[PDB]
Parts: structure tokens; C-alpha cells; sequence
């Protein structure tokens, strides 16, 4: 019952069989912008399944010593099919996602991955006073890796990363994590290029372990932005 | 006591109660019910 | 589900339960939920009528202190041979509250916070060392506090027409007063502050990374009314700041490792623990070491 | 005009005063608020959030490693695995924790906790756990025979991979406080414990080692007075940058 | 008498304070009011009022020559005409303007602007240009099929002699704010930019350069916030006759 | 048409348009009205609901801030070998509001004005240099302003007995007190100030141009009521205006050129520009040349 | 509060929200029609 | 504002003077009363001992 | 006079005339009646 | 484009829905197949894990 899930979404569907419920950040559900709290007054473009679907990122490969892995959005959608053109030809944008982790292994395999959802993770730089750059944060599909996931790459405590929206991929209990995300942010839109709204993180608490014959094993990320729209059309940037 | 003619120039608001600690423990579209198993 | 909660919860007291298919003590740590384990479901109970109060955990509460958030030393003197980093019987400070960590903690608790600002102004003097090798007296100074907002001119020495202030707000007051204090409102262009931002605040890629400016309340020039005395004198003006009215979103997690700087959230860590990087806590000898054990 | 006279205190600045005061911007319309996402009130729903115990707290333990406790099979009956201290004042694994952290901004605290253990190994692996909550006067437990005889649950592994210990308000007085002194009367809580109630058994395949990953929680009878200064942060000079808010 | 103490902030002087204060002429009667034109109870009602921008604001046009903009016949098609930058803060074609005087007494502002172009040619003149604004984000469009991407009005010369080009209220926020930084994400609103639609056509007996005088207002949409000095005036010194005041 | 705003207007969304004989955003500046073109008929739009207040744009709040009017440093001393210019422990002032450029725009940006001056007195002092090479501490003095109307009988030393103020308004103040305060009546012998005057104030041909008498305010005449001590001192006075229960009429061009002299209006503007005579805005290098522009 | 007997005593007057920018930005006898020709 | 004048003994300390003070701890709940034997209201209850 | 939020800012409380000495003057569970012998 | 993501588990089988995208109301079985009126597109499987 609370193990299978089909998420439908567009053009694009997920089924899963070892699912383990799944988490409303806040126990919220994206929408779109109503007229009381709207800003901009040119009517948006709301493109619906054209962008309201599943976009799957690049796998990676869970190692012995990985530290983690991590992706902004709307960063890591931003060059990608057609929400990327969206957000390419407008000003400001808005939208939720609903985000879909996927990682299987035998009944002979151990590991415990935190799946979180950080609000404006603003990381910072491990032994210096300056910045981080533009090149550290923005890594775009791609994604980056956590240099010290103890601290959340920014001073804090993982052990406390679970007063954000979480889920867990324990794999003797299950092989996938969902969140559903909403608009977060302290303006009602904002420009998709410069600011990122949440940060997805994926930190190996329990390392990947088993005396089995070894097999590569892949943790996967679908994310499907929800209620798109899009303001101050123009040319595209790119 | 507050003459002043700006409502922000007023002493702290210490009267909110309401609480909803679920939205940070139970964000969960599947309510769990007590006792029963979770999966 | 939202209710207003003004004490902690009562507990009911609790019999045996040999029930099949009924596991209250089992949970499911991988949906993200905290567990539901209640105490009458792991233990026999008694019946308790708890009248204990949650007013001191409010947000308001926890939040609305008077907090120190700048303490500025300068010389009043005549400053024709200063150098020019100097504060010439004036100084100006970009209102931030990054600088002292007992606030900035506080502050960085939550991801966004809406809240008007009450400002207190406490100033103290003393007779300058290495000029004369004597004390005289304390004097009654007027200073001027002038509130200029983010990246607009601000006075370039004590005299300066500037400080007429026609349009800006400005409060005069003096030494042997009560410290000043004034309310500055919520001035954000958006509907909270962004404790913190993830982003850059500039349409090219060279602006500054976690640093909003819409979140930068704004800028205090502070002076020395009363033109300078033949001896020089060391005047300190403290600012603090209390949150009121306050709105708070997304919780994080507390800061662990030592601030570095106001400008970013860089970590190095102490040296060992506790609050290293490698470490947080306190090592002890082992998961089997009790370290304040009672022994009789 | 109205004759008055001035009471002791007038004049003086009381940091937790609460009183209206000049607006500096007359007829200043703020932002209109707009609904955000996870608001919250009272710093008891966070405590109410559970988070990861540092249980591991040794050397040769680096970063995460601190935050999962490795359980092997073992040759000997009634084994002690690990034992956690009480105080959410002192350091110790309970101290980097959203109900600690929280805590030690206050003096006082009152309530009933929860610790969540996950058991980590592979879905082959099979074991039972005894949990052991020990009301305070005497020393922590080191056999099984003497912690099972306060509170405790046992934990069989499972499809259900999480177990809850509640540790209970079990107090003489209302409140106990964060005080130093870790031996005191009005202070110390008991001890947690955690023994083999079987065997950790697991086949030739799988790992041999599994970990368990612990966490803490406040239930909503708790509640904190008194608020402090955090012990868990300080400054000894003024942080880079700060002097350039004076250019 | 009445207990009292008397808090921080007691004797100062705030500029921006509302109290009432002591008549130093009791029993005065002003002279009684009379009816005069033109009463204005709101400076929003003053930025309505549209005003000259100055678009030629570059060397070699001297006084009246910046408020107007010359275009001529040309033998290339889609040529760019000229571009307006979009900051009411700094320095500017908008800067001199009765929007743009008001707001820079202020801090953060908000709606929508209206530009309005008069074309100044003779009757006999005839031509279509494109006014296009572009928010901000990327590069001052350069070529027509760039810039007509965004927000734009199509001009046809003809009777009525002026068209107007909304700038309509696009911004993540509820205010931008008047900062020195132009490429702030929070103060960009981007560019207005002219081209030529088909050409301007005159007969020989017409003259051959045509002028358009442009305008610029707020809509009732727009607001203000955060009063500050104007950056516009100042003094580095007392004015002539000042010191004869207290002769 | 008169109505009563508070808020910014709303935003209707509106609908494409291909109506022939209709042309919204076509206009006809020649008849000096403003284009009525609306957001709506130029661009489809959204509905949006605007609850931005408009209150901080209102004439009273605009003009009714505490702008410094005047500033007076004199000696405090034993005058017997001062020269005649000297202020000796006393000076006169003929009230205007013309000297300081920040209020005299504001209150220039309008052509007639009808409004109550709330008068704030602030004193400082200061031991005297060049005269002894020692501070010794600074007195608690008490001064005596003076409201004499303009042309009438003005003290001529600091113990004249025209201080014995039989009907003329006067406060004493000291300078240990809270700055002095005192409202003034809109006291023009016409329904309003005239801020400009395009005419000559006297019957013959050569009064002064653009100068009402009926315009100014008045005389304050500021003495020092303790005798000198024994060593100077160095007294500043500043005068603040704050205009209130104000009325405004015809609304005027801001002043763009620098101020020459508070007797005219008289110009001459920077060497270069901004706010040069020939030219008010800064240069760009071409009408085409973004200054700005945005290059990533 | 206002114990002075003189009414031009009083504290500032912020609560006139009238307003009427028709008499400057359409000061014209004859009023233009939304959308038809001004000429 | 009201007009007010400072009468004698303004700010003076009184050891036995009786007035409400500033809270030094806002929103703080003192511990539940309970019931305890023996309570004395009235110093003339102890002197009827003998 | 109490504009402070907090009720333990109150002045001192005075009027409380209750008394029961007999909690220290008779703790015995026998009254004695008066006049009569105690034992 | 059209997709389904399908997790091994209990149920063995999934099914990808290919729906009727087309511009004319039927296609043609004729011998060419990059003709407009009789290609239907492509059906890929890839390794999700």
C-alpha cells in the first residue's frame, strides 16, 4: 500500500515497489501564484506538461568513499529541454518540484542514504575568509559533492539536517526517496539564473557494504518541476 | 501604553499560542496511525 | 494540526497491552517522520495534570532580546594631523547583524524572518591616555545619529553639510541621557529577510555570493555634535538591536564550528574537539565509557 | 501639570524591556506579507523533531563515522554493546542535536524524550536488541541482568527497521537544570544502555558488520526555562570583515 | 503624585518625531484659509505628470539639443535609432524628469512607467519605427529581431503625433530599490530601445533630420518608500547674503 | 477626479485587442494633457491585487521633517576688546528657510505653501582654543530666545534691557536640558507663503525682487543669560524648522543648478556636467551606448 | 495627545489621503476618451 | 505630551517603599504551586505558641 | 500602577488576613473542649 | 519524451503506453518507411540504475 507508488506527471511516469511513503516539505503542495500575492503584472506563460514532467539527471556512482552529492535548483534544470528554454526566454520565474531518488542493491547489500532538502543552502568555503565563486556553487546538471558533509559544507551539523524535508533510502527497507517541494523563497518570483531556491543532498550516512560479488550501484534523480510560470518574456540569455 | 501614531512602534507581540509542530514532524501525505505498522 | 498550545500535555495513565498486529514501539525512519511513540504505549503510566508553561520558548520570546550588534571607539579631538583611516570625531557602520555571534546564532536558526527593529544608542567616554597625564572630567557630548540608507552619500567629516538631514531620519542625544532608542521597521523589498541566500545578488557573475542587499537594513553615521575640546577624549557608542514583531520560517540547523567571518558562512573549525571539523563533540574513551558515571 | 516623581530603575536600559518606542520612519507602509512555507511559533516544535545522536564520540571515529554505532556477531551471550549519558547540558552525544542545542539556550527543562534507533544492515541480517533506560542514584549497568530491570524495550529486527525508547519524566522535582555539575541531584537523568538480546546473525554474503544510527527527540510534554547565553558559541576577537562595515 | 520612570530614549531628539509643542503666540488666529489652484495633497500625484527625458545626453548637444532625439533617412534597413537605460537612481535620460526628481527622495519604489514619444516632423513626413522594452537579465538588444522579442509598441507616423510604450511593473519583488549598484538584481529594470520599422521617408521641400521629444510618467500604480536626502543638491558651503541674516 | 487614495491601484487582466478604431496607446501630447494609455490595453496583463500604501508620499510626511535652518558659533567670553562685527555673547538671526539647500528644494518644489514651524533649539559648547591651553570642563549655561517680529527693536548687547521680553515671546533653556521647542503660527498676513514671488515688495523702484517681508517668519535673537566667566568658551546654536498642518499648492520643476544666494535664484551650475548650464545630465558617449549594459 | 490651548499646537496631520492629479495631468475642457482618437 | 513636575523624594530608594518593577525574565513560568503543611500568614499565629 | 506583561512585576500583596493557628497551637486529633479536663 | 520509469519488485511486468500522436486521423502501411504519414517514431529502453 504505502510501499508502491506511480507518480504521473506530463508525458512521464515513475513506478516504484519499495517506496517508503512520501514527504509534503512542510506539508505543503506546490500551486500557482495567486492574484493577492502576485507582483509582476504581464500575463504569465504557464507551459503545464511542457515542463511539468520528469527531467532525469546524470547518475552517480555510490563508492566506498563518497562523501555525498548535491544539486541546486532551479540550477540543474535550467539548460534542459523545455523548461530550460522557459527560463532561458524570461525574466522571472516560479515553480515547485517533486523530486524522485532511486538506488537498488541486492538483500545482501547494507546502506543508509539521508535525501534532504535544504532551503537556501548557502554554502560556505572550508579554511579561508574568502567566498565561495560563481564556479563553486553554479554547477548546473551536473551537480557537485559535499567536501564535508559533517558539516553540511556550511558550518552547521548534518546530524540536525533532519529539521528540513527528508527522506531516507535504507536498503534492506527500501530503494527509493520522493519529496514534493513548494515555491520557497521570500519573493513571490524570482530571476531562475542568479538564485537557487533549494538545494537537493544526498549524504552516505551508512557507506554501501557487502561481502557479495561487487556490482556498480547507481543512485539516479528524477525532478519534475510543478505549477511552472514564467514572466518578462524577451530574448534568450543561454 | 503606546501613543505613538505608527502601528510597528508597538511593545512585542507575546500572545501567539498556536502551534503546528506536524508540518516538521509528519510532513507526510500518509497520515500514521498509532500502533499500527508504518510500512 | 494547527492548535494553540499554551502548556505541556497532559499524560493518561496506561495498562497492560498484549495486542497481535498493534507495534507502537516499531516506526519507519526512512519516511522522514518523527516517531509516534507516545509514553503510555511504551510504559505503564500514571495520570498527570501538567501545568507547566511553554511562554518562555515562544519565537517572540526566544528572539525579542536586546542583542549587541556594533561597538564602535573613537577619538574626539582635533584631528588635523589624523590619519586618514582615522574616524575624525565621526564614524560610519553598514548595519549588519553578523558581527557578534550570540545574535547571529540566534538570527541563523531560521531560514526567513520578518521583524521590526528596536534600536538602542548607548554612549560612554573617557579621558584619553598617551595625550595628557591627567583627568579633568567627564563631558556632556550631543551626538547625532543619522540613518542613511544602503549605498547613499554619507557624510565625509563632522562638520560636513550632510548632516543637516533634511529628508533623512536623524536622533540627537546626550552623554548623561538614557541611551537613545528608536524603532527602524521592517524594510525588506520582499516579505521576509533571507537569513540565508543562495545566490548572488548581481546580474553579471562577479557579485557577492550569500549577501542579499535587500536584507541590509541600512547604514548609521554617528558624530560628535559639540566641535572638539583642547584634549582629546576615547568615546564609545554601542549599538544594540531587538527583534519585535517577528515571523520566522524553515528552521536549520544550529551553527557548530566557529564564524570566521560576517560576509560568509566559512568553517575551519577548533583545533580538537569539541566543535572540530572532525570532531563536534567531546571524544571519550569509549561507546562503552560512561563519563560522569556514579560510583559509590 | 500632573505632579510625579521617579521611581528606582528610571532611566536605566533592561535588555529584556519590552515597551514601544519612536518609529524613525513615519508613515512607513512595510511589504505585505506573503504566505511562506514552514512557519513556526514556539521553539518546541523543533525540539519535537528528532536528530542524529553522536553516540560514537571517540577517537579513530572521524566526521560521520561519529554518527553510527558498528554492531559485529559475537561469540559470548548477554553482551553490553554501548551506553549513552543523560545530560542534554554537558557534551556528550546528545548535545549537537535539535532538542540539545534548543535545551541549552535555557537553564531549566522538564519532559519525557524519545530515542529512535535504525538498524542499518542488510535485509539477510537478523538480531534482537535490549534497550534499557536506568533511573539515576546508582552506576550505569554493565550486565544485561541489571539493566533489564529498568525500563526497557527489546527490538527484533525487522520489516519495521526503527525502534522507539522512550525515557520518561521520571524526576522528584518539576524541573531539573543545566547546570555544571553533572553528579547533581537536580541534574542527572539516569543512563541509556544497549545489549545483545540474542545475536547479530547474518549469512556468509552478507556484511558482517551492520550499523545502527540513533536519534533524539523532546515528546510534547516537554518544555524549557530560564534562557541563557549558549555555551555552544563564542567569539574571543572580532570576525574578517567586520572592521570593513566601518569603510 | 503618579509613579514614573522614564525609559531609554528619554530627551532625545528625533528629527522624524510627531509630538505636539508649546504655541509661543497663544490666542493667534491665522489668517483665514482662501480657495488658490492647484493644491496637491500627495507627491505621487506630481510623478503622474509626464516630463521631458533627456535622451541626447551626450558631448556636442548643449542645453535644449539633449531633450531631443534627430533621426534621419537611411539606406539600411532595421538600423537602430537609439537606447534608453533604465534607472530613475542614477544618473540619466530619466534622472531630470518630475518622476525621477520625486523618487530620488526616496529609497524603494514600485508600478509601472509610461514613455511617450512626440514626433516633431513636418506633415509631409511619414515613417514606422519599433519601441521595444526588454527586462533585464542579458545584453542591451543590439538588432531588431532581438529587441521586438520583448515588450514593444509599433509607431505609425500620422495624425495623432505621439504613441506611448508601457513599461509595465516586471520584478521578482514587491520594490526595487534606489542602490548604487546598476547590476543589482534588485535594481536592473532593463532597457528601452528604439529602431527604425520600415523607414523615414520625407520629400525634398521637407527637411530631411526629424525630431521626437520624449516623455516619461508613473502610472497610479506606482509608489515610493524610504524617504532619504536627495542626492540631487548639496553645498560645500554657506550661500551668498547667508551670513548678512545675522547683520 | 477628487477621491480618496490609499493603496496603489489594482491590475485587471485583460484580453487581446484587434478592434479598428481604436488606438489606446496612440496619443496627442500638443494638448498638454498626459497619455491615459493604460498597462492593460498595451500588454495582455494578470490580475493583481495591489496593497502597496501610499502614505509616506503624502505632502505632510514629506515636508514634515526637522531640517536644520540655521547653525551660529559665537564666543562666550568677556567681549570689552571685541571688534564691532563680533557677536558678543549674543547674535540675531532673520529667520529663513533659504540657507540650506536640502529644505530650501523641498519646500521649492512648490509654489505657494500654507503651514505651522515647529521650532527645535539645540545648544553645544566648547572650551575655547588659542586662548587658554586647557580644558577645565564645560558650564551648564542658560540662553534666552527671543522672538522679535521683522524690522522691530532687536537687543544691541548681550544685557540690553530690550531682553526684559514685557510681550515678546521668549524661552529660556539650558544647555544640560532637552533641545528647546516651540511652535510658530502660520503667522503670513496672506492665506499662504509665497515660496516664489515674481514681484518687487516695495511702492517705489528699488526694493528688493522676489523678496516678501510677509514671507519671513521673523527675528530670533539668542543671548547667553549667565556673565562671562573668567575663561571662553565657544557656544553653537542650531535652529531646526519642521513644517506641519501643511497645504500645498502648484507644484514647480526641481532646482537642478547649485544655489548661489538665499536673496535670488540666481545660477551658474557646475563646471561639467551633472548639473552643469549646458548640460543637467551626466555624458554618455552616443544615444545608442548603453552605459549599464549588462556583458556575460 | 494635546493639553496646549492652541489648536496650531497640535502634532502633524497625516490623514488626508485625498487626492486629485486630473487637475495636472488632464487639465483640458474636454475629456479624452479611452481608446478613441484624441485629435 | 503631558506636562508634568518632579515632586520630593523623586528618585529617591525607600527600603520599604512598595511598587511594581521592571521583569527581568519575560514570559518566564514560575513551578506549579503545591500544597505544603504548616503555612503562616500572620506572624501572631507563631506567638500564640508557647 | 502595573503596565508590566509579566504578573510577578506586581507590587507586594498585603491583604491576605487568613489565619489558622490552631495548625500550630492544637495539631491534636481530640479537641479540647474548654473548661473540661484535657485528660 | 513519453516515458516509464519501471522498478523490479513483485509485480514483474510493466507497461509503456505508446498513445496515438499524429497529425492525420490514420497512418498508412506503406513501403516507405520515413514517409510523414507512416513513421510513428522510436521505443528505447536505458539503464535507470
Amino acid at each position: 500500500s504505502d510501499r508502491v507508488l506511480q507518480l504521473k506527471l506530463g508525458n512521464s511516469a515513475i513506478v516504484t515497489q519499495e517506496a517508503a511513503n512520501y514527504c509534503c516539505a512542510y506539508g505543503e503542495w506546490p500551486n500557482y501564484l495567486p492574484d493577492h500575492e502576485a507582483v509582476a503584472i504581464d500575463k504569465p506563460t504557464q507551459p503545464e506538461t511542457a515542463t511539468d514532467r520528469f527531467y532525469t539527471l546524470k547518475s552517480v556512482k555510490w563508492e566506498t568513499g563518497s562523501t555525498g552529492w548535491w544539486w541546486k535548483l532551479p540550477d540543474a534544470l535550467n539548460n534542459i529541454g523545455m523548461f530550460g528554454q522557459n527560463v532561458q526566454h524570461h525574466y522571472l520565474y516560479r515553480s515547485g518540484f517533486l523530486i524522485h531518488v532511486q538506488c537498488n542493491a541486492t538483500k545482501f547489500h547494507q546502506g543508509a542514504l539521508l535525501v534532504v532538502a535544504i532551503p537556501e543552502h548557502q554554502r560556505g568555503a572550508h579554511n579561508t575568509n574568502t567566498s565561495p565563486g560563481f564556479d563553486d556553487i553554479m554547477k548546473g546538471e551536473e551537480g557537485g559533492t559535499f567536501n564535508h558533509p559533517y558539516v553540511l559544507d556550511d558550518g552547521t551539523s548534518l546530524a540536525c539536517a533532519t529539521i528540513f524535508p527528508h527522506q531516507w533510502i535504507n536498503l534492506r527497507t527500501n530503494n527509493s526517496a520522493t519529496i514534493v517541494l513548494p515555491w520557497m523563497n521570500a519573493a513571490p518570483m524570482d530571476f531562475p539564473l542568479r538564485h537557487n531556491q533549494w538545494t537537493l543532498a544526498i549524504i552516505p550516512v551508512v557507506p554501501l557494504g557487502t561481502r557479495t560479488t561487487s556490482s556498480m550501484v547507481p543512485i539516479t534523480v528524477s525532478i519534475a518541476p510543478m505549477c511552472c510560470e514564467f514572466n518578462g518574456l524577451r530574448h534568450a540569455i543561454t | 501604553i503606546n501613543f505613538y501614531k505608527d502601528s510597528y512602534a508597538a511593545s512585542a507581540s507575546k500572545q501567539d499560542f498556536s502551534q503546528d509542530p506536524s508540518k516538521f514532524t509528519e510532513p507526510v501525505v500518509e497520515g500514521l496511525k498509532a500502533g499500527a505498522p508504518v510500512l | 494540526i494547527e492548535s494553540i498550545i499554551k502548556t505541556a500535555t497532559d499524560t493518561v495513565k496506561s495498562e497492560i497491552n498484549a495486542e497481535l498486529g498493534v507495534v507502537p514501539s516499531l516506526n519507519a525512519v526512512e519516511t522522514g517522520a518523527t516517531s509516534n511513540t507516545e509514553p503510555e504505549e511504551a510504559i505503564q503510566t500514571r495520570t498527570v495534570i501538567n501545568q507547566h508553561g511553554v511562554s518562555e520558548t515562544l519565537v517572540e520570546n526566544f528572539l525579542s532580546r536586546a542583542a549587541l550588534v556594533s561597538k564602535r571607539s573613537f577619538e574626539y579631538k582635533d584631528h588635523t594631523s589624523s590619519t586618514a583611516r582615522a574616524d575624525k570625531n565621526f564614524f560610519k557602520w553598514t548595519i549588519n547583524t553578523r558581527s557578534f555571534v550570540q545574535l547571529r546564532r540566534k538570527l541563523e536558526l531560521f531560514t526567513y524572518l520578518r521583524f521590526d527593529a528596536e534600536i538602542t544608542i548607548l554612549t560612554t567616554v573617557a579621558v584619553n591616555g598617551s595625550g595628557n597625564n591627567t583627568y579633568v572630567g567627564l563631558p556632556d557630548l550631543t551626538l547625532q545619529a543619522m540613518f542613511v540608507p544602503t549605498g547613499a552619500l554619507t557624510p565625509e567629516k563632522q562638520d560636513s553639510f550632510h548632516w543637516q538631514s533634511g529628508s533623512n531620519a536623524s536622533v540627537f542625544f546626550k552623554i548623561s541621557d538614557p541611551p537613545a532608542r528608536i524603532t527602524i521597521p521592517f524594510m525588506c523589498i520582499n516579505s521576509a529577510y533571507s537569513v540565508f541566500y543562495d545566490g548572488f545578488a548581481g546580474f553579471e557573475k562577479n557579485g557577492l555570493y550569500g549577501i542579499n542587499p535587500a536584507d541590509t537594513i541600512g547604514n548609521l553615521c554617528v558624530r560628535i555634535v559639540n566641535e572638539h575640546q583642547p584634549v582629546g577624549f576615547t568615546v564609545t557608542v554601542r549599538v544594540y538591536m531587538k527583534p519585535k514583531h517577528i515571523k520566522a520560517w524553515a528552521p536549520r540547523p544550529p551553527r557548530t564550528l566557529p564564524y570566521m567571518s560576517i560576509a560568509n558562512a566559512n568553517y575551519k573549525g577548533k583545533e580538537r574537539a569539541p566543535n572540530a571539523l572532525s570532531a563536534i563533540i567531546g571524544n571519550r574513551d569509549s561507546v562503552k565509557t560512561m563519563p560522569h558515571n556514579i560510583v559509590n | 501639570g500632573v505632579p510625579t516623581y521617579l521611581l528606582p530603575g528610571s532611566g536605566q536600559f533592561l535588555t529584556t524591556d519590552d515597551h514601544s518606542s519612536a518609529p524613525a520612519l513615519p508613515c512607513f507602509n512595510p511589504t505585505p506579507e506573503m504566505h511562506i512555507p514552514g512557519q513556526v511559533r514556539n521553539m518546541l516544535e523543533v525540539v519535537q523533531v528528532e536528530s542524529m545522536m553522536e553516540i560514537n564520540n571517540t577517537e579513530s571515529a572521524v566526521g560521520m563515522e561519529r554518527l553510527k554505532v558498528d554492531i559485529s556477531a559475537l561469540t559470548d551471550v548477554d553482551q553490553l554493546l554501548f551506553n549513552i549519558p543523560l545530560d542534554i547540558q554537558l557534551d556528550g552525544p546528545l548535545r549537537n542535536t535539535l532538542v540539545g542545542n534548543i535545551s541549552r539556550y535555557y537553564t531549566h527543562w522538564s519532559g519525557s524524550l524519545e530515542m529512535t534507533f535504525m538498524f542499518c544492515g542488510s535485509f539477510m541480517a537478523a538480531g534482537k536488541l535490549i534497550l534499557c533506560y536506568t533511573p539515576p542514584g546508582g552506576s550505569c549497568p554493565t550486565t544485561r541482568e541489571t539493566a533489564m530491570l529498568g525500563t526497557h524495550i527489546v527490538w527484533d529486527f525487522g520489516l519495521q527497521s526503527s525502534v522507539t525508547l522512550i525515557i520518561p519524566w521520571i524526576s522528584g522535582s518539576h524541573y531539573r537544570m543545566f547546570n555544571n555539575d553533572a553528579k547533581s541531584t537536580n541534574a542527572n537523568v539516569g543512563y541509556v544502555t544497549c545489549f545483545m538480546q540474542t545475536n547479530l546473525i547474518v549469512p556468509s554474503e552478507s556484511s558482517d558488520t551492520c550499523s545502527l544510527i540513533g536519534f533524539i527527540a523532546a515528546k510534547d510534554d516537554f518544555s524549557l526555562r530560564l534562557m541563557r547565553d549558549s555555551p555552544d558559541i563564542g567569539q574571543l576577537d572580532h570576525l574578517h570583515a567586520a572592521e570593513a562595515a566601518y569603510q
